[PDB]
């Protein structure tokens, strides 16, 4: 009487919103980018090979100054690096050795990392003492934490395996807003440059964008047939790019409210561990788990280059804020740093 | 918070052996690189010795080379300076200084209280233009410091450090690497300059800004303090 | 290279030394995975051997550190965190023998024993554990002997001979889990019947882990 | 009543997203392309910087 | 003999071909970079040194039948020949100790840092001891004439042969027996099979080839002194080549039979 009455109205709305997307889809992005020149072969060499890890690297985030970078590893060690001079800035002994994620604060003060322990421990780097201590042990999630991005020194958005994202307060140590929209385990996060919105893809093959002010699911994107593992924003904050296990990266647009491009090649059938953008956004760096990274072209869906220096599968790759170098971290315990050569 | 209190000395015949013990509490002593700096009565500071973290690389000054040995014990968190064959020149106040070294680090940030050892009876020459300037609180004062060698290194940052020493108090870091500010200093202090002739500009003086301003170079050892500008309210 | 830069390298060398030493200690300790239903006697083994999220239990038996990860508390999909556990020595896999007649709580169409075998099929035939041996424990040996006389094993299996004694039925249950293993040359199942004695359960783990380590060593050496 | 509560939230959520006004792809594609053209010179990965300007030198 | 020289020339290619491929494969693949394989690389490098620094000079000497080079050149040739061959034999004893370590004391071999330290110690001891044995020969204790240069001092060879060949052979035979005792005992316990069968085959093949190749030449030297009886020169020559054949057979016995290495062969071909 009511269960099937609402199940038919839900499928009607879903049908009603796909007709709107089709109607506003007169052209694709494959047609507005034919007249522009191609990117060419982006041959980026391995400038540095950050080593010292003895186990698999799960995540790495850059800094605001585009020099320091934080690495999360399986051995229970969170290492802050110096990309230029290749010397360890810090190496935090972690309480859990199954750290799935780590971010670096935009001010450089704190570093967060959570994993299978389901707590995103926020470490205070710039402290009065020598050692790096635990500011707060954020707890309240039921599943594994897959991302811990920073809005600022006081607010951290975290994605978890209990199908919920949560906007944490660092001072009080409690959730201020809990984003409960997915039916599958959430794997990614990506903060917008204006820090108001954030999209996060889950294992239900859907990427939802949540506002941090109101706290509800602004939009919902579909199209993938497998689990979305990594999303990053185009540097406007108007488009994100997903990475699934079907070897397809899609370029969903927020104002058009649908997919623009499909970054997929025939020879690759493997998963997409990490996605990233350049400063301009022309190059879409996607980290495939067939041991190498493909330098996709965002506007043309052309494989401009291949970062093929890693023996085991690349897990997290990030590009600096100035866009200088892309550092890719694989499971062979090497954070190679890649940069173009003139 | 953090506290360095060093004891040992005060009555030593010339040629004697006095061992200075610096007891460190409240911080991770093993991480920091310890410094001993000496200050003669009504004279400028001189750098004595440095031990790195883990006792890897130990630097001495030219005047104290071969006579003084610096040792650190990491479990007891104690810094030991063994001073042998003391001269008339070695009457000074020895400060136990802790320094950290990484990108964005603030070395020479915390300073010991100091112990007085009195006795009975080439490198970058850091000079300063004036020695004492009478100024009033509330106006902008510019203390200059001219280096003999260009402190700008190839990596990009110039290693000049500003230290404020109050009368009857220990020195403190307030500007490190000529542009950045230490933890606890207000934003009224601003360091500028380019290449060699570096300068420090205070926006507004207060009662807690009176003292002596030094300008240590840190491009290469030995570390050279300039003859400080005394300020009188 | 400036004095600040040289001391920063000296700090990194000190970080390198401690990080290498910690990795040496991490290599010495033996990681082993723990999968169970949660009410199937997994808890019983953890309390005996010791005397939300992951639970880590450290116990030393004979000149060896054992690290155990109790990952049954997470209700998420296994596919997106089982790849962390690729480098591991063994997988302790607790299955109660009393679960053959008891129905599963969530759906009750499938028996608890069949659900455990579905869990076993996923972990054994996983692409990440093609070389990692599995240690299987049959937890409720005491309860199973009493229950089998009252209720036969025929309710769980359409195809079964019908012996209805402990000696032959338990061996058949052991056979069923071993048959689910598709790859027999790379990984071997080590079945054990869990008893109340604390020493016996830990002894089997020490024996099996030592046996698995020798197989890894011999494969690396090349005698295999 | 768990199924009914979940159904009501899902139906309400879909209605909210449907009211959001969406622009054409052609206008949206041009704006995304415009950002790339504007910041093409600034990007080091798109156009490789010289080795002196590059902080990463072999 | 020109026809006899032609077959010997072919052997030179076989030793180089197997050893070059195995050394390159280990560097390329991280799977082949394990603890035991590094010692196998030492053997392969030692065989290449026999193939390049030693083998053409031996071939040339057979054709001419008389040492036409300088006296100083022969002393270097004798020093290299003894050292590189001893290095090959001692590497097999090093592999024996390494393989025995894995079975007897699994904890030490399992840990990567401790095992890496062992490889550095083992490679150092093997190469330095081989140099130490050949060190007196370099000075000039070879008492050969200027016309024909062969090792003519019997006293030195006896002491040298014991350390170079006899002492490791007693260790190598005993160690592989001990490894076989544990594998046989383990096989009985499991039965009370494919991996154990192959392991039994490997142990027989490893000891067998070493006995077939290196052992004849050394036995003759001891036998000749004790009997005080003349022996034909051809016997020393024939057994010397047979001992060299093992260097060609060394990659096949150690590298090829393992399953992981077989993939490296397919990539090259
Ligand atoms: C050792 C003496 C008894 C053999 C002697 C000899 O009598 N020859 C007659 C014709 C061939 C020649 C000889 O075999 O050929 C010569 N060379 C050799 O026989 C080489 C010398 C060897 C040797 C001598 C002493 C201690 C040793 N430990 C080890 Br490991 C070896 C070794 C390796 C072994 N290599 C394989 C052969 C000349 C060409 C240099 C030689 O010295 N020969």
């Amino acid at each position: 009487s009511e269960l099937d009455q609402l199940r038919q109205e839900a499928e009607q709305l879903k049908n009603q919103i796909r007709d709107a997307r089709k109607a506003c889809a007169d052209a694709t992005l494959s047609q507005i980018t034919n007249n522009i020149d191609p990117v060419g072969r982006i041959q980026m060499r391995t400038r540095r090979t950050l080593r010292g890890h003895l186990a698999k690297i799960y995540a790495m985030h850059w800094g605001t100054d585009s020099r320091l970078l934080v690495s999360a590893s399986q051995d229970g060690k969170l290492i802050i690096w110096d990309s230029y001079t290749t010397n360890k800035v810090h190496a935090i002994p972690l309480r859990s050795s199954w750290v799935m994620t780590c971010a670096y604060a935009p001010s450089g003060n704190y570093v967060a990392c959570g994993g299978l322990d389901n707590i995103c421990s926020i470490y205070n780097l710039k402290t009065r003492e020598g050692n790096v201590r635990v500011s707060r042990e954020l707890a309240g999630h039921t599943g594994y934490l897959s991302c811990c991005r920073f809005l600022d020194d006081n607010q951290i958005v975290t994605s978890s395996g209990d199908t919920t994202c949560a906007l944490w307060d660092i001072e009080t140590g409690q959730q201020t807003t809990t984003f409960t929209g997915h039916t599958g385990d959430v794997m990614s996060l990506s903060l917008a440059p204006d820090t108001r919105l954030f999209v996060s893809g889950a294992c239900d093959a859907s990427a939802k964008l949540w506002d941090v002010r109101e706290g509800m699911c602004r939009q919902t994107f579909t199209g993938h047939e497998s689990d979305i593992n990594a999303i990053c924003f185009f540097p406007n904050g108007n488009a994100f790019a997903t990475g699934s296990d079907d070897a397809t990266c899609r370029l969903f647009d927020l104002r058009a409210d649908q997919e623009l491009m499909t970054y997929s090649h025939d020879n690759i059938i493997c998963g997409i561990t990490s996605v990233s953008f350049s400063k301009s956004g022309r190059l879409l760096l996607a980290g495939y788990d067939d041991f190498n990274c493909n330098v996709w072209d965002a506007l043309k869906a052309d494989r401009a280059g291949v970062l093929a220096g890693h023996d085991n599968r690349v897990s997290c790759l990030g590009v600096t804020d100035d866009g200088m170098a892309v550092a890719t971290g694989s499971w062979d315990s090497f954070l190679k740093i890649w940069n173009g050569s003139s | 918070d953090v506290q360095l209190v060093e004891s040992g000395g005060g009555l030593v015949q010339p040629g004697g052996s006095r061992k200075l013990s610096c007891s460190a509490s409240g911080f991770a002593f093993s991480s920091f690189g310890m410094h001993w700096v000496r200050q003669a009565p009504e004279k400028g500071l001189e750098w004595v010795a440095y031990i790195s973290s883990g006792s890897g690389t130990i630097y001495y000054a030219d005047t104290v080379k071969g006579r003084f040995t610096i040792s650190r014990d990491d479990p007891k968190n104690t810094l030991f300076l063994q001073m042998t064959s003391l001269r008339s020149e070695d009457t000074a106040m020895y400060y136990c200084v802790r320094s950290i070294y990484y990108y964005g680090s603030s070395p020479f940030d915390f300073w010991g209280q100091g112990t007085t050892l009195t006795v009975s009876s080439s490198d970058i020459v850091m000079t300063q233009a004036t020695s004492s300037v009478p100024v009033t609180p509330g106006e902008s004062v510019s203390i200059s410091c001219r280096s003999s060698k260009s402190l700008l290194h190839s990596n990009g940052n110039t290693y000049l450090y500003w230290f404020l020493q109050r009368p009857g108090q220990s020195p403190q870091l307030l500007i490190y690497r000529m542009s950045n500010l230490a933890s606890g200093v207000p934003d009224r202090f601003s360091g500028s300059g380019s290449g060699t002739a570096f300068t420090l500009t205070i926006s507004r003086l207060e009662a807690e800004d009176v003292g002596v301003y030094y300008c240590m170079q840190h491009l290469e050892y030995p570390l050279t303090f300039g003859a400080g500008t005394k300020l009188e309210l | 290279l400036s004095a600040e830069d040289k001391a920063a390298v000296e700090r990194s060398k000190m970080i390198d030394r401690n990080l290498r030493e910690d990795g040496e200690k991490a290599a010495r300790e033996v990681k082993l995975l723990l999968l169970g239903a949660g009410e199937s006697g997994k808890n019983t083994i953890v309390k005996q051997m010791k005397i939300t999220g992951i639970v880590e239990t450290h116990f030393t038996f004979k000149d060896l550190h054992f690290k155990m990860f109790d990952v049954g508390a997470q209700r998420s999909e296994r596919k997106k965190w089982i790849h962390c556990f690729e480098g591991v020595t063994a997988i302790i896999f607790c299955v109660a023998l009393s679960d053959y007649d008891l129905v599963l709580a969530e759906d009750e169409e499938m028996n608890r024993m069949h659900a455990s075998m579905k869990l076993f099929d996923s972990i054994c035939n996983n692409k990440w554990f093609t070389d990692t041996s599995i240690i299987l424990f049959l937890n409720k040996k005491d309860l199973f002997e009493e229950k089998i006389k009252k209720s036969p094993l025929t309710i769980c299996y359409p195809e079964y001979a019908g012996s209805n004694t402990y000696e032959e039925a338990a061996a058949y249950i052991q056979c069923q889990f071993e048959d689910l293993n598709k790859r027999k040359d790379t990984k071997e199942i080590y079945t054990h019947f869990t008893c109340s004695t604390d020493t016996k359960n830990v002894q089997f783990v020490f024996d099996a882990v030592t046996d698995v380590i020798i197989k890894n060593n011999l494969k690396d050496c090349g005698l295999f | 009543t768990a199924s009914i509560a979940q159904a009501r939230k899902l139906v309400e959520q879909l209605k909210m997203e449907a009211n959001i006004d969406r622009i054409k792809v052609s206008k949206a594609a041009a704006d995304l392309m415009a950002y790339c053209e504007a910041h093409a010179k600034e990007d080091p990965l798109l156009t490789p910087v010289p080795a002196s300007e590059n902080p990463f030198r072999e | 003999y020109n026809y006899y020289a032609t077959l010997l020339t072919l052997l030179i290619a076989v030793i180089v071909f197997g050893n070059v491929l195995v050394c390159m494969a280990v560097s390329r693949e991280k799977a082949l970079q394990t603890t035991t394989n590094y010692l196998i690389v030492s053997l392969a490098v030692a065989d290449l040194l026999v193939a390049t620094l030693v083998m053409p000079w031996v071939v040339y000497l057979e054709v001419v039948g008389e040492w036409k080079f300088s006296r100083i050149h022969c002393d270097i040739f004798v020093t290299l020949d003894v050292m590189m061959c001893t290095a090959s034999i001692l590497n097999l004893c090093a592999i024996s100790i390494d393989r025995y370590t894995a079975v007897a004391m699994p904890m030490l071999y399992n840990t990567r840092y401790s095992s890496k330290r062992r490889v550095t110690v083992m490679i150092s001891i093997v190469w330095v001891l081989s140099f130490t044995i050949s060190c007196p020969l370099l000075f000039g204790l070879n008492n050969a004439d200027q016309n024909e240069c062969i090792i003519a001092n019997p006293a030195f060879v006896v002491y040298s042969s014991i350390v170079s060949f006899y002492v490791p052979f007693i260790v190598t035979l005993l160690v592989y027996i001990k490894i076989y005792i544990v594998l046989r005992r383990r096989r009985k316990r499991v039965n009370t099979q494919q991996k154990e069968k192959k392991a039994t085959q490997m142990l027989a093949i490893v000891l067998g080839v070493f006995i077939i190749c290196w052992l004849p030449f050394f036995i003759t030297h001891i036998l000749n002194i004790h009997c005080d009886c003349n022996i034909p020169p051809v016997l020393y020559s024939a057994f010397t080549w047979l001992g060299y054949v093992n260097s060609a057979v060394n990659p096949i016995i150690y590298t090829t039979f393992n399953i992981e290495f077989r993939k490296a062969f397919l990539k090259i071909l």
